């Protein structure tokens, strides 16, 4: 009965609590209070790269930690040269709404996409000089929130039709669907090995899911708001959200629960991004109180400010080398920082 | 700088003249955000995004239907909203009211000035002179109100109309009134289905809203 | 991608000619254009460049004020106007297109070209002349510069072309190390500053001809005498 | 000429 | 007049002081932002004339209190009366945009190229130096034995030019207030702003140029017009980053 | 309808879990073997940073 198996889902629900409590042992808090902090981290703007002439919403580096692509209002995608500060393209799209952006780990293609409900696909390098589309990717009834290649062929793409799909490039469908969030779904986050992925959305829960397979094989409820960003640690093990509760939240993927909240009574307004450092030592998050902030990941402790943007910071990105952290702004502008 | 480092220089200037080129243009156009319920007429004003071109007194307008909790975001630095409420079915016009004040008061368009279209106030007369379905019923407080005696303004049209007429503007006006701070405005309209003056409208409001953020500009305001 | 060109015939030294190129299969209004001409029996040289929106212009000092280059972007074709031809002029004049960003591959397509028959800088060497190689054997082709094509950006701008006989040459390695598209595996290239080699292991056919290396670090273009290879 | 009521800060050059 | 000459060149130090203060936070404030809009502009560029303008009311007021050498009053004079013909420019410039951004608010915001602002600055900054020049050529070292008619020729321009001025800023703000009509704040800043330019930056310049080639009196004019004058002068300065800026 | 639910909740349930604890320690491990290798931590010369 539908009075039946309602008790049933609550049965099963505090017996995963009780295994969430038998395997908390201790905290991450206890273990790391004897490590020397990391002390004050002075970064400054060393580039600020002008074109856009509005506000931007995405920004992705490229594997080469150089070159980076950027998504604006005004309809168009610049590849910029980071350390020259040269724009080496600028791509016209068909829909001004852009929401996200990507950039092959090739390099030789960069993703897109916003209310259209399309991901399309460009072409960077090909022969006639220019960029051309290489894909239209349909099938999304809801607005496209992010989207990350796993190769030249295959992308993942999040919607705003509570579901995550995985798509086939060459013929242009969805090779497996992933559902399961009641809410719109906002980022995700692919694992370093690329068999897995992490997924956030407006439900205020975290799901972790099998590329291959294509289930969902962990759920992580510890928000209270809107998750509008997640990303992975570097290990692969763990992975950092940030909501609209102006809490960012660090979940263990083997412990199966949260291990630490990055919160200050001075926050209040949400985490439009988030992002880790290379060695996993520094969580970046960036808030729609006009700056960054960067917290010992492993203390909650905040280490510094990266305040240098006249609006909202939209997007952030580490570079894979871990050289430089660039941010966006809805002020039009994006600044590296060292 | 290498010999083909002047040149990438020289391709970036290119391309920040194209970009500046661009938005030339996109300063011209006016941008708006069609919004309103199903069953509001919303698709016959001017007469997962529906683009809509037009203009009026050589101005060049633009116009988005999204067919809101989290996109709204995208659409902060629009020029207005044009709000479009069936003012006819009473069953609804609550679902209209809480619909609006989610709108006025999100926090991404705090700025943002609504144009409030009441579409079927042909259909709002035959449903006040017949006199088969009341307001009283679902608003409570008609009973106790009355035509402002400034507000005349009814040019010849039966009086019970002009009263429920004017309060169905009140219970959206006093919703912009509460919280607004006087940071932006509500432009309230009254159309049926097939009134062809809706361009001007947008148009005249459009050119307050534009009066307003100059003045603000110049600390005036 | 076409390069066609046209112009040529006999000119009296003293008289003057306009050659055209015109493009058909690419963006040309973002490719850089430049004339590179041979001798008929000698070498390769480089004679104007224009860039893409007209804005910078480069010529020979050979050629220095008495050609011009220009382009008709709308209408895709490009330029050369000859003014007090020499006997020195004498020539098969190339088309190539160029573009320049970060990555890029310039000189990536030359054209067919048209024969005119009129009636410091950093010399850099190709010491062997002539090679002959038996097919399935790797051979190296070396070339070493008077001054180091290495920048301060970590840009080395040597470059490798190949001229087939019987046809316009076409570019194997590009800043010394990255193979252009379409070139098959077996070509690499390395080499210091004013020190550099060209491989090519598992020598076939179609893989012979003369072998050049062209400097990009500093106007004028500089091209190499020319290593040939025969069966 | 220069007038002779002229004071010290009249006469600025 | 010793009594009356301590008492106002202390309080202008005090007012030169509070003003330099006040224009170093408007030119640094304006000089960070990245939008700038049309309205920055020109208020960067008077807190520029003010800067300049009062360091000079400041240097003079000090080397007063004392009995510096008078090398100083020869060279501070033409940067001084530069500054402050530039500061009233930009005062009318600002009303006039401010009018044409109601007279015409579509063109204001979507047909009004984007550097007139920088381009109109430049101009009025160079109105002020060929002034300059012309009052140094004509009333000078270089015509000096000519003749005294060619330097009242130079201050007759320049009064001319003073009350140019004054009608573009009062004729600019009053088609405001007849458009607006045809609401508080409006006209609380559009009076306090023309009174603030006709009762302390006009009189000094008028009093100057004017009072050059009138014989007034010995008394009447320096110890009760012209030190007046000087302090509603840097008054003036002093208030036009909290009239423009801060508020 | 509603089995789909109680199906991925018994999935989800049976899953062998390390204690946090242990998994604390791999997080902190991994930082310390790769701090010498981020620029942002310890921050690099100024002749190394391409910025
Ligand atoms: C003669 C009495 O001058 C003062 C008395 C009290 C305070 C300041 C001043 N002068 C000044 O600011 C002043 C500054 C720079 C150069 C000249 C100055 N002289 S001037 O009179 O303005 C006259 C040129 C118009």
């Amino acid at each position: 009965e539908l009075d039946q198996l309602r008790q049933e889902a609550e049965q099963l629900k505090n017996q995963i609590r009780d295994a969430r409590k038998a395997c908390a042992d201790a905290t991450l808090s206890q273990i790391t209070n004897n490590i020397d902090p990391v002390g004050r981290i002075q970064m400054r703007t060393r580039r600020t790269l002008r074109g856009h002439l509005a506000k931007i919403y995405a920004m992705h580096w490229g594997t080469d930690s150089r070159l980076l692509v950027s998504a604006s209002q005004d309809g168009k995608l610049i590849i910029w040269d980071s350390y020259t500060t040269n724009k080496v393209h600028a791509i016209p799209l068909r829909s001004s709404w852009v929401m996200t952006c990507a950039y092959a780990p090739s390099g030789n293609y960069v993703a897109c996409g916003g209310l259209d409900n399309i991901c399309s696909i460009y072409n960077l390098k090909t022969r006639e000089g220019n960029v051309r589309v290489s894909r239209e990717l349909a099938g999304h009834t809801g607005y496209l929130s992010c989207c990350r290649f796993l190769d030249d062929n295959q992308i993942v793409t999040s919607s705003g039709d509570t579901t995550c799909a995985l798509w086939d490039i060459e013929t242009g469908q969805q090779t497996t669907t992933f559902t399961g969030h009641t809410g719109d779904v906002m980022s995700l986050s692919l694992a370093p090995d690329t068999r897995l992925f992490v997924s956030g959305a407006c439900d205020a829960s975290a799901k972790l899911w099998d590329v291959r397979e294509g289930m969902c094989r962990q759920t992580f409820t510890g928000h209270e708001s809107d998750i509008n960003a997640i990303c992975f640690f570097p290990n692969g093990n763990a992975f950092a959200t940030g909501s609209d509760d102006a809490t960012c939240r660090l979940f263990d993927l083997r412990a199966d629960q949260e291990l630490m909240t990055y919160s200050h009574d001075n926050i209040i307004c949400g985490i439009t991004s988030v992002s880790f450092s290379k060695s996993g030592r520094l969580l970046l998050a960036g808030y729609d109180d006009f700056n960054c902030n960067v917290w010992d990941a492993l203390k909650a402790d905040r280490a510094g400010v990266l305040a240098g943007h006249d609006n909202r910071v939209s997007c952030l990105g580490v570079t894979d080398d871990g050289m430089a952290v660039a941010t966006g702004s809805w002020d039009s502008f994006l600044k590296i920082w060292n | 700088v290498s010999a083909e480092d002047k040149a990438a220089a020289e391709r970036s200037k290119m391309i920040d003249k194209n970009l500046r080129e661009d938005g030339e243009k996109a300063r011209r156009t006016l941008r708006l955000l069609l919004l309103g319920a199903d069953n509001s007429g919303k698709s016959t004003i001017v007469k997962g995004i529906f683009e809509t071109k037009f203009q009026v007194d050589k101005v060049n307008f633009h116009m988005f239907d999204v067919g809101r909790r989290k996109w709204i975001q995208c659409f902060n630095d629009v020029t207005a909203i044009i709000f479009v409420v069936d003012s006819s079915d009473y069953n609804r016009l609550q679902e209209a009211l809480n619909d609006f004040k989610s709108i006025w008061n999100n926090r991404w368009l705090r700025t943002i000035s609504v144009i409030l279209f009441l579409n079927k106030q042909d259909l709002l007369a035959e449903k006040v002179l017949a006199g088969k379905s009341k307001i009283e019923d679902y608003f409570p407080e008609f009973a106790r109100y009355t035509t402002p005696e400034d507000a005349t303004p009814e040019p010849g049209e039966d009086p019970r109309v002009t009263r429920a007429k004017y309060f169905i503007r009140k219970e959206f006006v006093d919703i912009s009134t509460a919280s607004g701070d006087g940071r932006h405005i509500c432009y309230p309209h009254f159309t049926c289905a097939v009134d062809t003056e809706n361009a001007r409208r947008i148009f005249n409001d459009c050119k307050d809203i534009i009066l307003q953020m100059n003045l603000r500009e110049y600390n005036l305001v | 991608v076409q390069l066609v060109e046209s112009g040529g015939g006999l000119v009296q030294p003293g008289g003057s000619r306009k050659l055209s190129c015109s493009a058909s299969g690419f963006a040309f209004s973002s490719f850089g254009m430049h004339w590179v001409r041979q001798a008929p029996e000698k070498g390769l040289e480089w004679v104007a460049y224009i860039s893409s929106g007209s804005g910078t212009i480069y010529y020979a000092d050979t050629v220095k004020g008495r050609f011009t280059i220009s382009r008709d972007d709308p209408k895709n074709t490009l330029f050369l106007q000859m003014t007090s031809l020499r006997s020195e002029d004498t020539a098969m004049y190339y088309c190539v297109r160029s573009i320049y960003y970060y990555g890029s591959s310039p000189f990536d397509f030359w054209g067919q070209g048209t024969t005119l028959t009129v009636s410091s800088d950093i010399v850099m060497t190709q010491a062997t002349s002539s090679v002959p190689v038996t097919p399935g054997e790797s051979v190296s082709i070396s070339c070493r510069s008077s001054k180091s094509l290495l920048h301060s950006n970590g840009n080395t701008y040597l470059y490798w072309f190949l001229q087939r006989p019987g046809q316009s040459p076409q570019l194997l390695i590009y800043r010394m190390s990255n193979l252009a598209s379409g070139v098959p595996d077996r070509f690499s290239g390395s080499g210091s500053g004013t020190a550099f080699t060209l491989t090519i292991s598992r020598l076939e056919a179609e893989d012979v001809g003369v072998y050049y290396c062209m400097q990009h670090l500093e106007y004028p273009l500089t091209f190499g005498a020319g290593t040939k290879l025969e069966l | 000429g220069r007038p002779e009521w002229w004071m010290d800060y009249q006469k600025r050059y | 007049c010793y009594k009356q000459t301590l008492s106002l060149t202390v309080l202008t130090c005090i007012v030169s002081l509070v003003g330099l203060t006040g224009n170093a936070v408007v030119l640094w404030l304006l000089g960070c932002r990245m939008r700038r809009n049309a309205f920055s502009i020109y208020i960067l560029n008077l807190a520029a004339a003010d800067f300049l303008f009062l360091s000079g009311r400041l240097i003079y007021s000090l080397l007063s209190f004392i009995s510096i050498p008078h090398t100083i009053s020869k060279i501070l004079y033409p940067v001084m009366m530069f500054s402050y013909f530039a500061g009233l420019s930009f005062l009318s410039a600002v009303s006039t945009e401010r009018c044409l951004s109601v007279l015409w608010p579509i063109w204001y915001r979507c047909h009004r190229p984007t550097h007139l602002s920088a381009v109109v600055c430049v101009l009025l900054w160079a109105l002020s130096l060929l002034r300059s020049i012309l009052e140094w050529m004509l009333c000078g070292f270089l015509f000096s034995g000519a003749d005294s008619a060619w330097c009242q020729t130079s201050d007759f321009i320049t009064v001319a030019w003073l009350i140019f001025l004054c009608v573009v800023l009062c004729g600019s703000s009053l088609v405001l207030l007849i458009r607006i009509l045809c609401l508080t704040r409006l006209y609380v800043t559009i009076l306090l702003t023309v009174l603030v330019f006709l009762l302390c930056g006009l009189p000094f310049g008028i009093q100057f140029f004017l009072f050059l080639w009138i014989h007034v009196d010995r008394e009447v004019l320096f110890c009760h017009v012209h030190l007046v004058s000087i302090f509603l002068s840097a008054l003036n300065s002093s208030a036009n980053p909290i009239i423009y800026f801060f508020v | 309808q509603a089995r789909k639910l109680v199906e991925q909740l018994k999935m989800e349930a049976n899953i062998d879990r390390i204690k946090v604890s242990k998994a604390a320690a791999d997080l902190m491990a991994y930082c310390e073997a790769h701090a010498k290798e981020d620029p942002l931590l310890t921050p690099v010369p100024a002749s190394e940073n391409p910025f």
